[PDB]
């Protein structure tokens, strides 16, 4: 028969997906080429590139700034920003503080159409006479693209930086034995997804199998 | 008659076992884990599934 | 009937027959040990009307576990030619039984060398590890056993 | 093979103060006996050592 | 492991006592047919058949549950044996 | 998964700046997870190359291949940056997530071995 | 070779000679002699601990054979050689915990 | 394998990382060929392995060859016994053996 | 900088054997293409084979037969060799018979012809009969997928028929490549080989297009959510 699919949902950040019976080996079958998928494919956003005013390179440190720069890139790298137009393929976000103030995401300049999921995720402490002026790049793709491989730069002094696009930063599945009657050896297939918010995992699941669906269709015209 | 045991008795037994466990043994019963308890999970086979921890 | 399906004229299970656990392989009677029907046996009796037989159901089944195809009967009377039983014994029924045993999970296998396990999982051919022309193999050894 | 090679001379040595009288026929096997001892716990460490620097 | 052993082992001088406890209690549920039980409607152990869920049958799984909600009191003494049985048959008859 | 690369090739050289290191590397002079000293501190070229903001983020690289498990690099974990493999940190993760205790988690393993 | 000799349970032909007849029951070869010789063949006999004893022909009506030229398999045995199991294509790795 | 270079196909993808891993290893000689490495690799019995379930290789090669394994006397089929109640001994009243 | 669909290459020899290729493809995408459909070809592809065979004056698998050189039980083990085409996809069921006499060595091709049916490997040695050697039977060949053994299903068309273990699955063998390809500005894409070998009762072309229907109607199974 029809398998039964189950989902249980915390929030935007967390699902968990049963689908169960299925004939003896499938739940691998499906469960392997969906994980590879949701890891590599879908659709996200990252920030590849960092310019900040008086730092020549990643190793420097800023004076009258707590964090060095290898800090400060990290956090770029937890920032979660969401792209209301679907054609908007880049972006460059701007940020100058200064003084005794925590910089948090929210700081940064309103720009249209782009969504900051997590506003209030941390990115520097400023000290008194401490002045950060930078400009990130945030860009539209997919998987992990480390700096050194993309190697992209506005200006000189510009720092690249690891892209992480993913929105999805696990995926978890397990198969285990289960029975219909006489038959026990069909399968039980509980797929787990952690996105980061912007991509929900139920969306992000759908997309996987879309992209799987789209592929079986490439055995068509020879 | 094993020919006139029908699908439903196996479903009923599950409902027998439920929540209930059995004790294995291994010889030489050298000390007391020699015997240990056990929830029983039903299995097509003829071999008792042990579990790896246990062993030792 | 469907108890006695398999049997002959005389008892015996046809040969070719497959016999499983519980199933008769020999029918046999045997005279009731003289005893009283107890009084609950007595209205029983009395309440569907039918006489206690005088033979009790002795026949050899097969054991729990066992069982094949019936491939010989062996039959030995007495007072038939070329045979004479122990004194007392009227006849003798022997039943060969077969079974072709496929390879199954708890069963022992060994190399030459004293490397020696039991059978814990059969593996569909597209789990088991392959080479790259396409190639399963046919048993997975663990290094530790070494 | 080094510490083969350096054995054997060693043993040779040990066959040279004998057959001078020198230690009997027990000290002679005591000290062969030794020797190996000590040859085998050598080669035991260059294994692990072979093992941990170039494959470990 | 059973779920919150560790409290039960908690509740007693010596683990035999905890078996006790609850062998006892799984008897009293048993005898009564569970309606002497003090869980709640939400609270009862379930068991999945192929209808759907049912009351888990397993008197010791219900004993452990009862015992962990802190509705039970057990000791030594508490009640004459008789005068325990009689009352439990007049609130919940067999 | 916890045992960490030992590699030949960088042998201990002194490296002013991490950059210089990385080009060094880079041109294939010097191993990833091979000792080294940059300016004066001896760290691996892997942990300079690869900085990681969290967990996560490590193993999605694992994940394309970018490292290995048993690769010694950055990552930034519970407020700590710390130098280890992927590995040593799917272990610690392990751990953390069976006991549903992160902190008591991280106090339990010895992570550096 | 020898072992599966030794045991008897293979069958071999006493003298040069051709084959006369080949059954799953017997085999019948022409000597020298000229004299006619017909081995039965023990088909699917248990043994003392039940496993089955059976002869299988490894000739073919027709053939010529020399003095002890395999007549029939005996058990366990492949033309000739002891044969207690088979040779399969083996993985030595860990695998699940199976 | 020269049979699949004349079929017209080259070494996989999960060959090299196979082979990357199998140089850390100290199994094949760095600088040579991928052929050149997995003919190193087969003289010590070892070989590249695909995991069915994944499809990934097993990340280091694997020893694989023909085995001779006998199946023993001792079956399952033979040994498999249970009782609930059933005979017991004439003097001691307890189950048999 | 979006990938888009492939070319899809189709190369044929008889119906045995097909190679399936699709380039260029996103990197990593040759596996997870590749796989599912490897272990969906080698499991879940229908198929026939012989399920029952019924032998004149044989009671069971471990007799023998006057004449027949081989017993029973090697002949049911050459019947599993035995493959068989059916040309009318509405047809589940054959029964084939076979009557053999004489100093011949019986082979497939002795088999009954039956209509819309095809014998694969008419070569397949059967039986080595000698004189007085009389060989009757009727094999039953039916449709079904996997692996099937004599024990589960025990089909019986008569009181003396003898089960056969069934392989059901028309694939011999999978596999597949996965070697570098570049669109020219960019690298690390995969190129897609799929090598299929058959029994030739389907052929590897028509394997694999079942096996992508199989994989895909299962990702419809994502659908209803609860
Ligand atoms: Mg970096």
């Amino acid at each position: 028969k029809a398998p039964v699919f189950t989902v249980r949902t915390q929030g935007r950040e967390y699902g968990e997906f049963v689908l169960e019976p299925l004939e003896r080996g499938f739940g691998v079958t499906l469960g392997n080429p969906l994980r590879r998928i949701l890891l590599s494919s879908i659709p996200g956003t990252a920030v590849t590139s960092v310019y900040i005013e008086d730092v020549l390179h990643e190793f420097s440190t800023i004076p009258g700034v707590k964090e060095d720069v290898v800090e400060i890139i990290l956090n770029l790298k937890e920032l979660v920003v969401r792209f209301l137009n679907p054609s908007l393929q880049t972006v460059t976000l701007l940020l100058k503080a200064e003084g005794p103030k925590e910089v948090k995401a929210r700081d940064f300049l309103p720009v249209a159409d782009v969504e900051i999921m997590n506003p209030d995720l941390h990115i520097a402490t400023l000290e008194e006479g401490g002045r950060l002026n930078m400009e990130v790049r945030v860009d539209r793709g997919v998987g992990y693209v480390p700096a050194e491989k993309h190697g992209i730069k506005d200006r000189i002094n510009a720092i690249p930086v690891d892209a992480v696009f993913s929105p999805v930063r696990r995926v978890a599945f397990q198969v285990e034995d289960t029975r219909l009657g006489q038959r026990t050896d069909l399968d039980k297939l509980t797929l787990r997804i952690w996105t980061d918010g912007s991509v929900t995992p139920l969306e992000a699941l759908n997309q996987a199998v879309e992209i799987l669906r789209e592929h079986l269709t490439y055995f068509s015209n020879p | 008659r094993q020919r006139d045991i029908k699908d439903e008795v196996w479903d009923a037994l599950e409902e027998v076992i439920h929540g209930k466990v059995v004790l294995l043994n291994r010889a030489p019963t050298l000390h007391r884990l020699g015997i240990q308890a056990f929830q029983p999970v039903l299995v097509e086979g003829q071999s008792i599934q042990l579990h790896p921890l246990v062993c030792e | 009937e469907a108890a006695l399906r398999d049997l002959d004229e005389e008892g015996v299970v046809r040969i070719g027959a497959e016999v499983k656990p519980g199933d008769i392989l020999v029918g046999r009677t045997s005279f009731k040990g003289e005893s009283e029907p107890t009084p609950e046996e007595r209205l029983l009796r009395s309440i569907f009307g039918e006489k206690a037989r005088d033979v009790k159901d002795t026949s050899l089944r097969v054991p729990p576990g066992e069982g094949g195809i019936v491939v010989r009967t062996v039959r030995l009377r007495r007072g038939d030619p070329g045979v004479e039983l122990k004194p007392g014994v009227r006849e003798v029924v022997r039943v060969y039984v077969a079974q072709k045993r496929k390879l199954q999970v708890g069963d022992k296998l060994a190399n030459r060398h004293g490397n020696k396990g039991v059978v814990a999982k059969i593996l569909p051919v597209e789990d088991m590890p392959h080479l790259p022309d396409g190639t399963p193999v046919d048993v997975i050894l663990n290094p530790l056993g070494v | 093979k080094q510490y083969l090679e350096e054995a054997d001379r060693k043993l040779l040595q040990i066959e040279q103060a004998y057959e001078m009288g020198f230690l009997t026929d027990r000290e002679r096997y005591d000290q062969i006996l030794q020797l190996w001892t000590e040859t085998t716990e050598k080669v035991t460490q260059a294994v692990f050592k072979n093992f941990e620097e170039n494959y470990p | 492991a059973e779920p919150g052993i560790d409290k039960l082992f908690g509740m007693v001088d010596s683990k035999y006592r905890l078996t006790v406890v609850v062998a006892k209690r799984a008897q009293q549920l048993l005898r009564h047919g569970f309606k002497n039980t003090v869980l709640e409607p939400e609270e009862r152990p379930k068991m999945q058949t192929l209808e759907g869920l049912f009351d888990d049958p397993n008197a010791v799984t219900w004993a452990m549950k009862e015992l962990l909600t802190g509705r039970l009191v057990f000791g030594e003494n508490l009640v004459p044996e008789d005068r325990l049985q009689k009352e439990m048959e007049r609130l919940y008859p067999v | 998964i916890t045992q960490v690369r030992k590699e030949k090739k960088g042998a201990g050289l002194e490296f002013a700046t991490p950059e210089e290191a990385l080009a060094a590397h880079e041109r294939g002079e010097v191993a990833l997870n091979a000792p080294i000293k940059v300016a004066g501190r001896e760290t691996s070229v892997g942990r300079l190359k690869y900085v990681f903001a969290n967990p996560d983020e490590a193993l999605l690289a694992v994940a394309h291949g970018i490292v290995d498990l048993q690769d010694v690099v950055t990552v930034r974990y519970m407020g700590k940056r710390l130098e280890t493999s992927p590995g040593r940190i799917l272990f610690a993760r392990i751990v953390a997530e069976a006991v549903e205790d992160e902190k008591v988690a991280w106090e339990l393993i010895q992570l550096d071995v | 070779e020898r072992v599966v000799r030794d045991s008897l349970a293979a069958l071999y032909a006493e003298e040069d000679g051709e084959v006369a007849k080949v059954d799953g029951n017997r085999i019948v070869v022409r000597y020298e002699d000229g004299r006619l010789v017909e081995y039965p063949l023990r088909r699917f006999y248990r043994s003392n601990q039940g496993t089955a004893l059976d002869q299988r022909p490894r000739v073919v009506v027709g053939q010529r054979v020399r003095k002890g030229d395999l007549l029939a398999d005996g058990p366990a045995s492949e033309n000739g050689f002891l044969a207690l199991g088979q040779n399969v294509l083996v993985a030595i790795m860990p695998f699940d915990g199976y | 394998f020269g049979k699949r270079k004349g079929e017209g196909f080259g070494v996989d993808k999960r060959e090299v990382e196979v082979l990357r891993r199998a140089e850390k290893l100290g199994l094949v000689t760095p600088g040579k060929t991928p052929e050149e490495q997995l003919k190193e690799l087969f003289l010590q019995g070892k070989v590249v392995l695909y995991d069915g379930r994944t499809g990934e290789p097993i990340e280091g090669p694997i020893v694989v060859g023909q085995m001779f394994i006998m199946k023993l006397y001792h079956m399952v089929e033979d040994k498999m016994h249970a009782r609930s109640t059933g005979p017991y001994s004439l003097i001691t009243q307890q189950p048999l053996g």
